[PDB]
Parts: structure tokens; C-alpha cells; sequence
């Protein structure tokens, strides 16, 4: 559940991005964000 | 016997790899020349219309990241959310959106 | 000489793995070479047609990375002072793509990524690579790259 890559690798990146996309594509057990119960950041 | 068989194999594989290394050598030299070429660099860009055919800012949101070399990207599947972390050891990183939405 | 034969066979397998890795790397480097050179000549030509170079803001130079997610997906950004560190939280699936991958999907590598070249695509590809790399390009066009030479 933790994939690391360097922006400076002409090999692996795309395939590891695609493993990242694989790890991240299934979203059954993901909590949706709520506007209420949260304190929104100061718009600068 | 098999010892000569393996020795003959080792010789084919040695010659093959020498050839591969040579081509890779030629290939990375082409890439090096491209990266030292000012006119190519100036012209090495994509439009917003380009990023569209692969994901258009009309239904989907598109984010462009530009970090210096060597910087780290961590993607995480939590119990409950997703995250991307970027850590640059030198230089600032740049992030922006696409105009059409 | 069964003991010595074992030693040669692990050495053999070790070299077979190096070659396999190198072949992939060679392919990828060829596709980058082709893609970069193709992009640069597309833009060089498009800057002739109706002069005045593109406005700076409408243009992204390489290298870069793309992240896309649903237009609804909540993103939470956190930035360090110096902007060296960033943290994004997503409440939904996202995708990360390289510039090379973007260039490939634009057709900059002439379909060569997957052997999906028309005659003209292949001709284009062949002309963007030095002569020594031509036979390998042909190999990539047929998918007959493996077998491990």
C-alpha cells in the first residue's frame, strides 16, 4: 500500500506509475470527504 | 558434454550483451545530444489540447507536476483514502491545472 | 564436472536476466528518442504555420508528470514553506502518467510501443533513429523482440 519512485528514472517509472494506478484504481473501502465536521483552509 | 555446452552458451551471451551495450550506448548518446540541444529543448513541449486526447479538462481534472531531478514521489493506499507525497531534496516543485474547464 | 556445470548454469541464468532487462531498456530508450524527436519536429513545423510562438502559459515543457482524477474527487493540498515538499489527499481513484506515456498516447512514438504502425508510421519511426538502430526498430515493429538473443 506504499509505492515509491524518483522523478529521474527513465526506466520503471511508467510501469511503477501503472502499478500505482493498479494499487489505486479499486476504491470500495474509501471514505468520502465531508464539508461539515471539517475546518477549511484559509484562502490566501 | 554439458560443460562445453554451457561454455558455448556463455560465449553467445557475452557477444549478445556486447552488441546490446553498443546499441544502448548509441541510443543514450542520441538522448544526450537531444538534451544538450537548446533548440530542441525550447521546442520540447505539449499544449493543453495535447493533454486532452489522453484526458480532457471537460469531465476529468488534470494536474501537472514539475519537480527537479532526484525528487521522491510516494503514492499511498490507506485504509480509507489515497495520497501522493512529493519530497524534493533540492529545488522547489511546481504544480498547476489546465485551462478549458 | 556437475559442480562446475552448476556454476556455469547460474552464471548463464544471471546473464540471461541482464540481457532481458537490457532489451527492455533498449526498447524504451528507442521509443523516447523517437517520441522526443517527433514532438520537437511537430512543434517546429507548427511554429512556422502562422508565426508568433505559443503563449508561455498555454505550453508545458518536459520533463513533467500528470495526475488526473474525477472532477468531483476532493483533493487536499499541503505545501511546505519552500515548496520542496507537497502532500495530496484524494477521496477517490486517481491516475499518474509520465510525459513519455503522454507522448506515446499522442502517437509521438508512431505506434511503435505496441507494433501498431502503419507503413507511414514505421517510415517515420525509422527516419528518427540512427541507422545502427534500424534493425532493432524493425524487431519492435513485429513484436519479435524476445527469444533472448
Amino acid at each position: 500500500s506504499r509505492i515509491l519512485v524518483s522523478i529521474g528514472e527513465s526506466f520503471g517509472t511508467s510501469e511503477k506509475f501503472q502499478k500505482i494506478n493498479q494499487m489505486v484504481c479499486n476504491s470500495d473501502r474509501v471514505l468520502k470527504r465531508s464539508a461539515e465536521g471539517s475546518n477549511p483552509p484559509k484562502p490566501l | 558434454g554439458r560443460l562445453e555446452g554451457l561454455t558455448q552458451d556463455l560465449r553467445q551471451l557475452q557477444e549478445s550483451e556486447q552488441q546490446l551495450d553498443h546499441l544502448m550506448n548509441i541510443c543514450t548518446t542520441q538522448l544526450r545530444l537531444l538534451s544538450e540541444d537548446t533548440d530542441s529543448q525550447r521546442l520540447a513541449y505539449v499544449t493543453c489540447q495535447d493533454l486532452r486526447s489522453i484526458a480532457d479538462p471537460a469531465e476529468q481534472m488534470v494536474m501537472v507536476i514539475k519537480a527537479p531531478p532526484e525528487t521522491q514521489l510516494q503514492a499511498v493506499d490507506s485504509s480509507e483514502n489515497f495520497q501522493i507525497s512529493l519530497k524534493s531534496k533540492q529545488g522547489p516543485i511546481d504544480v498547476f491545472l489546465c485551462p478549458e474547464e | 564436472f556437475a559442480q562446475e556445470c552448476q556454476n556455469l548454469e547460474v552464471e548463464r541464468q544471471r546473464r540471461l536476466e541482464r540481457i532481458k532487462q537490457k532489451q527492455s531498456q533498449l526498447q524504451e530508450l528507442i521509443l523516447q528518442q523517437i517520441a522526443f524527436k517527433n514532438l520537437v519536429q511537430r512543434n517546429r513545423h507548427a511554429e512556422q504555420q502562422a508565426s508568433r510562438p505559443p503563449p508561455p502559459n498555454s505550453v508545458i515543457h518536459l520533463p513533467f508528470i500528470i495526475v488526473n482524477t474525477s472532477k468531483k474527487t476532493v483533493i487536499d493540498c499541503s505545501i511546505s514553506n519552500d515548496k520542496f515538499e507537497y502532500l495530496f489527499n484524494f477521496d477517490n481513484t486517481f491516475e499518474i502518467h509520465d510525459d513519455i506515456e503522454v507522448l506515446k498516447r499522442m502517437g509521438m512514438a508512431c505506434g511503435l510501443e505496441s507494433g501498431s504502425c502503419s507503413a507511414e508510421d514505421l517510415k517515420m519511426a525509422r527516419s528518427l533513429v540512427p541507422k545502427a538502430l534500424e534493425p532493432y526498430v524493425t524487431e519492435m515493429a513485429q513484436g519479435t523482440v524476445g527469444g533472448v538473443f
